[PDB]
């Protein structure tokens, strides 16, 4: 066997269109996750401030508009990378017992 | 304001999964510069371009590393290496010859031979010091390298900047997180001396309990001391002026690669159009790739 | 495998793989490249779509 | 009722919505979306009845 090591992360297809098995895993809706992939919409991963809040989409005027308001204490981004650090972000157990 | 529009199409679009037109959208919002936008912009990457020359000109080893090549081929009884190439090779406003090449070598043996005392009277701030400092720069400032060569002389500078900013974050990362130095009279007492323990051993002077306990980390923040030291020794620089060097190198290649990103889109739409006329051997979309 | 004819035939998983990784070094360059932003994440999708 | 449901006003809004649909995401302009309904029915190289 042999391996390609991938510049950027991507994201399997199979468990984005199979109905979501990662829409679930997130809560959010396909539809953004899709614009999420394809470079058009910003996603919060972690804000420091209570005005944002984690997995809120973003259009880019307004993210332009947070970049200038708060600058690094925010964090969002784009791409497969997002949903990346979405999932490291995430604790399995505390959604275990809160839900 | 193209970008107002970008909102009312993105919020109601059809959501179309073709790359293609997604990506002419989204290089649609810029236009197209004519007869003055595209001189502005070649005139915002040269002005950045001789600010790196500028850059590179200040440091006193850039000579040196500029004819130690040459001359080391100078005993090969010619220069038939491709470093002929990037010889000085002065700017006008060709095979490189004998005639220009030791003719030019001949006033930058002579400023590298003058450059020297005139630094050590009257210290490194002396006006003729300095004008004669720049003077050697201008010198070497009528000349157009190769990029291949260039390329490592800005390395260079480069990576001595990165070791010795190295250098002084350790001092942070030794003393000043664990100790918790305070900045505030940390920066006032580091630009002071630099050079020897006169502002260490004046923080025990003062009650500073904190840096009572220095002995135990002197052996390890004082060899911090001797690297920046040695590095200024080799470099014959002071910290001031290499921090000065890389401050306006930074902000001058900022402005070019600035420039040359406003003026790439422009020609996109070139690109796309020339595009077309080659599809269907490998595909349409990485054609443009290319073609960017 | 060859054709007793001279010609070639094979599985288009060998085309498929052949563009993820011209694309993938093509992007690879854009990185070191430090060309604008625009490419990269044109060069992304088109990765990922691959 | 048709006309009820019918959020057009003029014809600019009625291309911009044809040109909506045959062509979505990408946004219309003033010139494209007649042109684009005069060639869908209206050209002789593009239609025909014989």
């Amino acid at each position: 066997m042999g391996h390609i090591e991938l510049a950027s992360p991507t994201a399997h297809i199979w468990f984005l269109k199979s109905l979501s098995r990662i829409g679930l895993l997130l809560d959010m809706p396909l539809r953004d996750i899709e614009r999420v992939l394809y470079f058009e919409s910003y996603v919060v991963i972690e804000g420091g401030m209570t005005n944002l809040e984690r997995q809120q989409i973003l259009t880019e005027e307004q993210y332009l508009d947070a970049l200038e308001e708060f600058g690094d204490e925010f964090d969002a981004k784009m791409g497969a990378e997002a949903i990346q650090a979405l999932l490291k972000s995430m604790d399995l157990e505390q959604e275990c017992e809160q839900l | 304001a193209a970008a107002q529009v970008l909102s009312s199409v993105e919020s109601e679009i059809g959501r179309t999964t073709d790359p293609v037109r997604m990506y002419m959208r989204e290089m649609g919002t810029v236009e197209l510069l004519t007869r003055e936008g595209e001189i502005d912009i070649a005139k915002r990457i040269e002005d950045g371009i001789n600010q790196v020359q500028c850059s590179v000109a200040e440091y006193p080893e850039a000579i040196t590393y500029l004819l130690e090549q040459y001359d080391r081929v100078e005993a090969e009884e010619a220069r038939l290496s491709d470093l002929i190439t990037g010889f000085v090779d002065p700017n006008a406003e060709n095979s490189i010859d004998p005639e220009l090449a030791r003719e030019k070598f001949a006033e930058l043996r002579a400023q590298y031979v003058v450059t020297r005392d005139t630094i050590k009277a009257k210290g490194r701030s002396h006006a003729t010091a300095q004008e004669e400092i720049l003077k050697l720069s201008e010198v070497f400032k009528q000349f157009r390298l190769v990029p291949k060569q260039f390329d490592y002389l800005v390395n260079s500078m480069r990576v001595m900047m990165d070791r010795v900013r190295t250098q002084e974050r350790l001092i942070m990362k030794l003393c000043v997180e664990q100790c918790k130095m305070p900045k505030k009279n940390f920066i006032t007492l580091f630009t002071g001396n630099e050079t020897s323990d006169t502002w260490f051993n004046a923080a025990i002077a003062m009650n500073k309990p904190w840096s009572e306990k220095l002995h135990d980390v002197s052996e390890e923040v004082h060899r911090a001391l001797q690297k920046l030291q040695q590095i200024e020794e080799e470099t014959g620089l002071t910290i001031e002026q290499v921090k000065d060097i890389n401050r306006r190198m930074s902000i001058g290649e900022a402005k070019a690669r600035r420039a040359k990103k406003e003026m790439v889109e422009a020609n996109l739409r070139l690109v796309i159009s020339i595009a077309k006329k080659y599809t269907r051997g490998l595909q349409f979309l990485d054609l443009i790739q290319e073609g960017n | 495998v060859p054709l007793d004819g001279g010609r070639f035939a094979t599985s288009d998983l060998n085309d498929l793989y052949r563009r993820v990784i011209n694309r993938n070094n093509r992007l690879k360059r854009l990185l070191d490249l430090a060309a604008p932003d625009i490419i990269v994440r044109n060069e992304k999708r088109m990765l990922q779509e691959a | 009722e048709t006309l009820r449901v019918d959020p057009t006003n003029d014809r600019l809004s009625a291309l911009v919505e044809i040109y909506r649909m045959m062509r979505p995401g990408e946004p219309p302009t003033r010139e494209a979306a007649e042109s684009l309904f005069e060639n869908l029915f209206f050209s002789e190289d593009r239609y025909d009845l014989s």
